[PDB]
């Protein structure tokens, strides 16, 4: 109806996402937790997200980022900075691009958010994504854990691939990381 | 400040007990300066819990007070000060859905639960109370548990007499330490399960009916 969709979709061109190798040291501002499939990172920082193809998408195609609720009874929620991060790209927007001709939109529909940037080839191509707000930020998100969906598209906007990852903006990336990932091994 | 910014809303107020606050490991929220923020802008002020309103409960955290466990019980949400705070500082209301609060300390889980909708936990659920508290017990968790959905609930006092208690037309018997050895004795003849207060917080915590024995804090004579 309305929740954006996060189904896996390589496509035509072999789409598929990347992340950089980091430690679990408590003194790590960004690091990717494959078992969960989800990155840990700290407040507006550096957070690398690979993209990979086995074919090369045709100039003009764009990847866009934006995030959702994890969970069912937030998932028509839109994700969205806090009213005191607001307060000091749009100042509304949480995720972020560091480097390009990034563009920021507010679907005037869905009213979700979103930031995309030409795609260009590598091999792999990088781009740096910054999440301005921490999970628990109160008027946020809110302790509402997110999935940041990445999609490839055409000149036009139709679906070309789509891939996404979960994510948790915190203070300590890597203790928590091996937290929950300790988490997993027992009930 | 819009002098009908909250107009149409109802509101709950509580502050976490100190036994909330002291579990920290396990502007400051003050109650008379956010009612005078909600009344300046024709919010009307609950003092108690009781159509004409959407209802909220607001606080500076998640806490085991009687105003709470009534909001859990009954739907309305348990909502952060901050959203007054941020709606005022806006003049503009802001989406309480994000500034809800953690429903609690869930003994089970071993963690602070965060709030989902929920179907009445205690829905066509019979029981009996039994407490020398007519009072803190009694009155307390009846209306806790009626509003939460219960079919009815039986109040009895501890230290009066059996002679109308019909033991086998409950499910539960929610009691504490006081409860008379003759019912605990035949609750286990009929096999009517006997738990402490507890139990009907953590259902009210965790969302759902939980495990009768699911924890030990669950029997009626855990004490310290
Ligand atoms: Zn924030």
């Amino acid at each position: 109806s309305s929740v954006p969709s996060q189904k896996t979709y390589q496509g035509s061109y072999g789409f598929r996402l990347g992340f950089l190798h980091s430690g679990t040291a408590k003194s790590v501002t960004c690091t990717y937790s494959p078992a969960l499939n989800k990155m840990f990172c700290q407040l507006a920082k550096t957070c690398p997200v690979q993209l990979w193809v086995d074919s090369t998408p045709p100039p003009g195609t764009r990847v866009r980022a934006m995030a959702i609720y994890k969970q069912s009874q937030h998932m028509t929620e839109v994700v969205r900075r806090c009213p005191h991060h607001e307060r000091c790209a749009p100042p509304q927007h949480l995720i972020r691009v560091e480097g390009l001709r990034v563009e920021y939109l507010d679907d005037r529909n869905t009213f979700r958010h979103s930031v995309v940037v030409p795609y260009e080839p590598p091999e792999c191509t990088t781009i740096h994504y910054n999440y301005m707000c921490n999970s628990s930020c109160m008027g946020g998100m809110n302790r509402r854990p997110i999935l940041t969906i990445i999609t490839l598209e055409d000149s036009s906007g139709n679906l070309l691939g789509r891939n996404s990852f979960e994510v948790r903006v915190c203070a300590c990336p890597g203790r928590d990381r091996r937290t929950e990932e300790e988490n997993l091994r027992k009930k | 400040l819009n002098k009908t910014l909250f107009l149409g809303y109802a509101f709950l107020l509580t502050m976490a007990t100190t036994s909330d606050k002291l579990a920290s490991r396990s502007p400051p929220f003050n109650k008379q300066y956010t009612e005078s923020q909600l009344r300046a802008g024709a919010g009307y002020i609950l003092e108690d819990f009781n159509t004409a309103y959407q209802c909220l409960l607001i606080a500076d955290q998640h806490c085991r007070t009687r105003k709470y466990f009534l909001c859990l019980a009954s739907g309305i949400p348990c909502v952060s000060h901050v959203w007054v705070h941020d709606s005022c500082h806006a003049n503009q209301l802001q989406n309480y859905r994000n500034y809800l609060l953690p429903a609690g300390y869930s003994l089970e889980e071993q963690r602070i639960l965060d709030w989902q909708p929920r179907e009445n936990p205690f829905q066509n659920l019979k029981v009996l109370l039994v407490s020398d508290q007519q009072q803190n017990f009694l009155e307390l968790w009846s209306e806790i548990l009626m509003t939460g959905g219960a079919a009815s609930v039986k109040q009895h006092h501890s230290s009066a007499h059996n002679k109308d208690i019909a033991l086998g037309v409950f499910d539960v018997v929610v009691t504490d330490p006081s409860c008379p050895a003759s019912v605990l004795k035949c609750a286990e003849a009929l096999q009517l399960p006997v738990v402490s207060q507890e139990w009907v917080i953590q259902c009210l915590i965790v969302g759902e009916r939980i495990g009768f024995k699911q924890h030990p804090k669950y029997k009626h004579d855990y004490v310290s």
